[PDB]
């Protein structure tokens, strides 16, 4: 059965395969090659897990197709809030770059909140002035005040209804009657669904933990909270409501233990497209206390910084380069290429011959690796068309002749339309 | 000037342009806005208190009825309703350069302009008025 | 039928063995690109891969869009196919990245299998008892019975202005609607009430049928991007921005994906990944290409077909970087490039004949030769455009078919890009 | 007396001067020259009227003042009512509440019409002070000069009886009308695919007459409406009619608009796009690529070019006489020759300005017929563009 | 959760009693002249005599301009507000740049507002002593006084309040046995709820029973609330109370941060002065630290060198990191520090020299100490050497990863081998420039 | 125009009194006034599409001190039609029909 998530571009890597002592293996969790980069990824992952410090950023450099995004996805899968975004996502029409980047930073941090409240739940036998609440192990009568009497009428509570009421007169009729469903043969209401009678003590205190990110500023942003939590939400995010209220409340909850923060990771793929404004903002944002661990990826060398005519390594200002730990990747070799192609074929449920693997590795060395990764499935489909059980050299050659690569494409552009 | 409303004559099928066959609209239970009436704790409680299949409470018709009534309650989900509730000077101004004066008097003194020519609202005039649109508007 | 520019393209034209015929299904020549199309269409039909990209690169007027429409037709309406243009990304109330993500989501579809039944009944039999239990009568053209309902259905019913002798539809799970009159409202001779009546419905009192509604993830996202109505939150007026600014992915799109996976595991829903055809890709900005080469790598991205008409040029938003096909090397790589070749004069004449047959125009032998000559002179599109006014004049002059005189006259009357530029030097 | 549609520049033209076989004429329907361009305009007009083909475009090229927009307006007039003709400029797409691409695709919506016929019953009647206010079934004195029907109605109909009581399928609506009260009236309404906007939200006709609606719901209300109006077609419910979209001075469009038009003209409901441009070799807006008419080649190949040659002395004076007929000006043959000279020298529009000023001066000096001295004094008073350019030597606050 | 930030070791300028500079200056080392200037300007701030004064922390990267900024901020203390801002935050898509700058200036200014209220509370025992009818008129039945028997936890005290309040008593459900919140001057009664002593376990209700008040009936509650001028601006900006504001569609767009000068100045300033000179509040001007000032547009500097001219403008601490660069928004207009030459004349430039290798070693050692990891002499020397080679900030970032590598390798202290391995696993940009 | 003598009510049968005479108008419910508009002694002037409570009737002798101020009884007839030659521009009508503000439906007020 086909599901939402399926084999994709980075699904072959189940994680950052490493040993107990952070010794990268040849290839264990689908990932192969990039030993030094893998060990750096493991070190930064252990740093994230420790949560001893804040405001640490790591830059993943290397040529295109060197597995930078692969290492990032492996670390994310092995890592528990994680937020992956691109330089174009923060660019919003209704939100300035700074506001969107701050929202992403705050959403990259998790917060667990423990809630403990008294709960009374049981089947209602009859009301009135007074309630007669029944449960599997006992039954109790309760006197109803004006507020309770008003809530018993504004919500059509009646016998059999499994009601629930905590403090603050917050009554709830979670679901309808238990036994009476019989005489409701044909039609059954939309909200009037049925549930089993509760058991145990009538009044019981339940402790629940609510997991939310530090981006809850949107919840305390406007009069209505749940609405803005689905779509873009509010765009203002006044500095006051963000820092003077939410941060102080989280600090107080940490002191009294009501809440605990868990710093996540903010992976900004293709950071080279960011504007000098975003970099200048990050320069300070990485200095805050509740700052998550930042990860980046860039394929640029000595290139111009967007928004200015200046050039610097990785296409970003020097002010930030002095704040990042650069983890450069190494291009894959013949053996590493063949092994990653083997892994891709095993994950895509594609069987190929040894000569087919050799030709595919030769192609992936003469051309990009993603080209061969696609040729895998292309030749698999060609073999399926021919009804063969295994992909041979003929299939990969036919595909190589059908689908062109960047190099051959550019070479065949002599027409110039 | 009180200008009359601009009558917008239009076809009746226009109003019936986005209506779909009643025997084609499936029950879309993908609405995650149910977090306005259900809680995570109560969600778990419902999951842990779902009636079993036997439900020992015309024979084949009644059996099919019981089956369909057991199928629907199995649907349960909630995004957040408890976490939302679990988290939480109007001085006097002159509104102008005058030293001190009641704001009501300020607003009442200076009101020269009146609207030039405001008409009533536009009213589509499809000679046939489908029951669906009229009922929705009522 | 209002023949369009790509009407004769009713398929891709591949044989049983997979090879592309010389001329079939409206297409002519272009065997290599047609083979690539027939391979990627099978890739799509496999439904196992995700985010795989394709680029129908080639000179202008080579039929790249025709090949895209052929792929769409071969796939069938059972899978979504979103025709998209680069200029459409430049939205004013939504950011470009968000429009691209919305198109990607639209390119994914799922079929919802459901068996709904109704409980239509007579209102005249309305007799509640205790507000706690209510009974309604059934009287159709094939049978008469009675049902027993939860008081909630009675509330939802009395909410509507029901009247004796009306036809009301009661669904087994939720909902209710009124149909006024059952061959009794016009009988009393009372004038109309701003609504139309309907006779009693035929069939059994209780009906059940299988339902299959093709809905896409974008519809779910749009539905969940609003309060759904109901209480005072139902406030809705003109200018409402239904296509809201953006919608977060982790907490809204993620929940949609989770519920879809759940209902699929339960066997209620069936996923059918579609295709996203983005035409005029060179129009997108570099900040769009950089996000596009990353979004198509996700495990949920569908198959995306690309088409770059112009060749190497400066990338949008850069003004200094130049890359082939107007696409950066970053996005260019990982996208299977399908080169489209030019058509030969014989292939041009064959395409002209197919267009004439499809549009209903009848051309003679010498007329077809002259039209193909005029086409190969400047471009095939000019002949395709002149074909219609040729037959129009023929009809005006009383001729059923097109002759050399008519085609020559209509060619001299109008002018093409080449001819226009030649005379534009004045 | 004075109406809104006063005398204008393109008011003299009231049609296309063609014969049954689309043969142009020397002077007819306010058209003088541009015989080849006039025949092309008639051909494309007949093609539009056929409506069997969709997704075609045409471009009317030519120098400024060579009847470029005159031919378009004549085609619009010849098309007559009952067929939408969206006339806009290249600067209209640049909207704030909606994107330029959305503005253009909505302008396309304004170029496709759909006729729908509704059969309803309307009853006659006259108000005789029925349904008195505060001071049951009641009483309804329905009566007509041909035949009367004195009967009563329910409570939900006696309160909507009230000079002519034109009861219809709605809850009632307002010498006694003649004929039988029961009369079948078949009314036909033509909307330009307003369903996409008329069913956008609640109280949305408000937007249809306000443009306050932002970018429409892309691929969610435009494709469903198209599918539904197609289902209406072939079933006897409704039939769509193709219109025309005239974009004057289309060179103001940008590469984005051209790329969008490239594929917008490849749909079932694509209207016939007629355009016009005066520029020649000019850089496409938003880029440095120099293309003819400021339009890319990938779009110029998708349309047919229509050149308009300049007018001669004969055609110049004939158009001048046509404008005279349009206005209330009258002059002598010598004045006609002088004006034709001045026009062929400078321009035809400037000649029309000069003849208007001369008629005004004549009316001022109590004269009955304009003369050569009047037009001479006018030309002396009102300077020409080229004339003023020569006097630019004064260096009046240069850049 | 300690959650050690990037640079938290700074606790203050650490200047001696005489005002000079020392090495162990409360976390921050070196920068004698710069820390002395910081002390002078913080003394200025404390004086609260001058306004609209700006200072520029010009210096090459790595000189710890933000470090000394946070140091002076901490020295000021949490009493006075400190609003940190970066030049990028000024670019807002909904509100103009100058108005964002003015809002930040307002935030930088603090204001403590005191409020004392004499209120009486306790269980009520209502009783009206009958009194002869109004002696000025005829006879009948009147009430000259209304005695309320407020009972508190400490004791009981009957109050012979004015009889006109009887309307308020009857208005609310003030029955014998509930807690009421009386006001001295206003007199309005606000029932808190019944006493918990009557909250029988079998009675199902909430928010209706409250505990008895602790302390004397007469309580003079003194509360102080510190809110910046921007808080008052925002509070007086949006409306409250009816007026169909409950709408969602046409009102949910709360981001109307747009503000006018009339409301900002004028009435608000006047009411603030009235509260100040009357004894109801005390003005507390703070500081506005603006780092990356070079990132602001010329349209921002042209408004800054005019707002600084106002008497209400607070102290601003600019910290420019770039050198001679073209001003943003200008056509190749080169100016020192990326700031127009006109604004540089209004700011005092505090130059910060580069840290000596010994200062680099001291910084690395104190950062390791703050992190809580021991480092050997050889490892510390290698860290200092590499920090001298490349940027200093690279070394401090090599502590935590080296610490984790050591802990995973079975050793506690960071040995030279660990830092040597990390320097090859992670390196700086200067070495990464070798493309 | 005239002093309101009766305000008994959808349709409201109001009673206006003037120096000329008294007329019981069968006014529509859309004109039903929301504010005080006292049932008696209130001077009101209405035109067909809003009402203006000019002032209170001349009962200054009933009380020595009252918040309400008084105006004399209108001398003109209750029902009067006056032709006003108003000068307006086309853009006025354009922008008015664009976003009308008349009527009484709640949807209008919300818009
Ligand atoms: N060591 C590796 N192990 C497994 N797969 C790899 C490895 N290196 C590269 N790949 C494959 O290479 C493909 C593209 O590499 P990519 O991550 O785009 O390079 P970059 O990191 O420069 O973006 C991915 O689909 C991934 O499966
Ligand atoms: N293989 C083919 N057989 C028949 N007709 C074709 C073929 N390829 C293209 N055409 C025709 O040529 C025209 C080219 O249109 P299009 O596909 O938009 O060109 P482009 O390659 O620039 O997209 C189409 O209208 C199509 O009808
Ligand atoms: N053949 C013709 N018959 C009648 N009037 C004409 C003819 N050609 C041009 N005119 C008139 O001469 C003027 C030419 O202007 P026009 O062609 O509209 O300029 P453009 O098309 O560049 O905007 C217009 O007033 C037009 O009505
Ligand atoms: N004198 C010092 N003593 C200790 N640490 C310092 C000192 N100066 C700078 N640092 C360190 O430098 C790092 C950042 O310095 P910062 O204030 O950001 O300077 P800049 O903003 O110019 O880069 C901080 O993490 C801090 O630990």
């Amino acid at each position: 059965v086909t599901r939402i998530e399926r084999i994709g571009a980075h699904s072959h890597i189940r994680g950052l395969g490493l040993d107990d002592a952070l010794e990268p293996r040849q290839a264990s969790q689908g990932m192969v090659g990039q030993l030094a980069a893998r060990r750096a990824a493991g070190v930064v992952l252990e740093m994230i897990r420790e949560g001893k410090i804040a405001g640490r950023a790591v830059l993943i450099a290397g040529q295109p197709g060197t597995g930078k995004t692969a290492i990032a996805m492996g670390m994310a899968q092995a890592l528990t809030p994680f937020t992956a975004i691109a330089g174009s996502e923060i660019f919003s029409l209704e939100m300035s770059k700074t506001e969107a980047l701050t929202q992403a930073f705050r959403r990259s941090i998790g917060v667990r909140i423990k809630e403990e409240t008294e709960i009374i739940e049981g089947e209602v036998v009859e009301i009135q002035g007074k309630l007669t609440l029944k449960t599997t192990e006992m039954e109790t009568i309760y006197d109803l005040g004006t507020k309770m009497i008003e809530s018993l009428t504004k919500d059509k509570v009646q016998a059999g209804d499994v009601i629930t009421i905590d403090k603050a007169t917050g009554k709830i009729s979670k679901l309808g009657r238990s036994f009476t469903r019989a005489r409701d043969y044909d039609a059954m209401g939309s909200q009037t669904k049925f549930v089993q009678c509760p058991d145990g003590e009538l009044q019981k205190r339940k402790e629940v933990v609510h997991t939310v990110s530090l981006h809850e500023i949107d919840v305390i942003n406007s009069r209505t909270q749940g609405f803005l939590a689905l779509f873009s939400g509010d765009t203002g995010e006044i500095k006051s409501e963000v820092r003077e209220q939410i941060n102080a409340k989280v600090a107080e909850w940490r002191e009294e233990g009501k809440a605990e923060i868990i710093p996540g990771v903010l992976f900004i793929d293709e950071v080279h497209m960011l504007d000098i404004e975003s970099f200048s903002f990050l320069n300070r944002a990485l200095e805050s206390d509740m700052a998550p661990v930042l990860i980046m990826a860039t394929n640029r060398g000595i290139t111009r910084i967007r928004g200015t005519s200046y050039q610097s390594p990785h296409g970003i200002p020097i002010d930030l380069l002095d704040r990042l730990l650069i983890v450069s990747t190494t291009p894959y070799s013949e053996k590493d290429t063949k092994q990653i192609l083997r892994i891709r074929c095993e994950e895509e449920d594609v069987e190929m011959s040894e000569d087919a693997y050799t030709v595919l590795t030769r192609i992936g060395l003469e051309t990009s690796l993603r080209y061969a990764i696609q040729l895998i499935t292309a030749a698999s489909l060609v073999c399926r068309k021919r009804k063969g059980t295994e992909v041979q050299v003929d299939d990969i050659k036919r595909v190589y002749s059908l689908f062109l690569d960047e190099s051959r494409s550019t070479q065949y552009m002599k027409e110039y339309q | 000037y009180v200008a009359g409303p601009l009558e917008y004559p239009s076809a009746s099928l226009i109003l019936k342009a986005l209506e779909r066959d009643f025997w084609k609209e499936a029950d879309l239970s993908m609405f995650d806005l149910i977090g306005l009436e259900n809680k995570i704790t109560r969600h778990e409680a419902e999951l842990l208190s779902k009636k079993k299949i036997p439900r020992k409470l015309q024979a084949p018709v009644y059996g099919r009825d019981l089956l369909r009534i057991c199928a629907l309650p199995s649907h349960g989900r909630v995004q957040w309703r408890g976490s939302l509730d679990g988290r939480r000077l109007m001085l006097t101004l002159c509104r102008c350069g005058e030293s001190l004066q009641d704001v009501i008097d300020r607003v009442a003194f200076v009101i020269p302009p009146v609207v030039a020519a405001p008409p009533s609202l536009r009213v589509p005039r499809p000679p046939p008025l489908y029951s669906h649109r009229m009922r929705i508007l009522r | 039928q209002r023949i369009a520019s790509h009407s004769h393209v009713k398929g891709l034209g591949l044989d049983e063995s997979g090879l592309a015929k010389q001329a079939a299904s409206g297409l002519v020549g272009q065997e290599n690109a047609r083979e690539a199309c027939g391979v990627i269409v099978e890739l799509i039909k496999s439904k196992k891969m995700a985010g795989r990209a394709v680029l129908l690169a080639g000179p202008p007027g080579t039929g790249k869009t025709a090949l895209a429409l052929a792929i769409a037709q071969e796939l069938g309406s059972k899978v979504p196919f979103c025709p998209m243009v680069g200029s459409e990304v430049y939205s004013t109330e939504i950011k470009k990245t968000e429009v691209l993500m919305e198109n990607f989501r639209r390119a994914i579809g799922l079929r919802i299998k459901e068996t709904k039944e109704v409980y239509e009944g007579e209102v005249t039999e309305l007799t509640p008892c205790e507000i706690s239990h209510v009974i309604i009568g059934l009287k159709t053209a094939k049978g008469t019975k009675q049902l027993k309902l939860d008081p909630s259905i009675f509330e939802s019913l009395q909410k509507e202005r029901v009247e004796a002798g009306d036809v009301i539809y009661i669904e087994a799970n939720s909902g209710a609607v009124k149909r006024q009159g059952r061959c009794d409202t016009y009988a009393t001779e009372f004038d109309l009430e701003a609504e139309e009546y309907v006779p009693l419905p035929k069939g059994d009192v209780h009906k059940k049928k299988e339902i299959i509604q093709d809905v896409t993830l974008h519809d779910l996202d749009v539905a969940n991007a609003r309060p759904q109505g109901g209480q005072d939150i139902l406030s809705m007026m003109g200018q409402l921005m239904k296509p809201k600014k953006t919608e977060i992915t982790d907490k809204l799109r993620g929940e949609i994906n989770k519920v879809v996976n759940k209902y699929i595991d339960q066997g209620i829903a069936e996923l059918v990944p579609g295709v996203l055809f983005v035409d005029e890709v060179h129009m997108l900005d570099i900040e769009c290409f950089t996000y596009l080469h990353r979004a198509l790598e996700s495990s949920i991205a569908p198959i995306v077909i690309f088409a770059s008409n112009r060749g190497n040029c400066v990338i949008r938003g850069t003004e200094d970087i130049t890359s082939p096909h107007g696409i950066p090397l970053d996005l260019l790589d990982r996208v299977m490039i399908i080169r489209t070749m030019l058509y030969t004069p014989q292939e041009m004449k064959q395409i002209i004949k197919i267009r004439a047959q499809t549009e209903g125009i009848n051309i003679s032998e010498e007329a077809l030769n002259h039209l193909g000559e005029i086409g190969t002179k400047t471009t095939l599109r000019y002949s395709v455009q002149l074909l219609t006014p040729a037959n129009l004049l023929a009809k005006i002059n009383g001729k059923d078919s097109i002759e050399k005189e008519h085609v020559e006259e209509i060619s001299e009357l109008f002018y093409d890009a080449k001819s226009s530029a030649k005379i534009l030097a004045d």
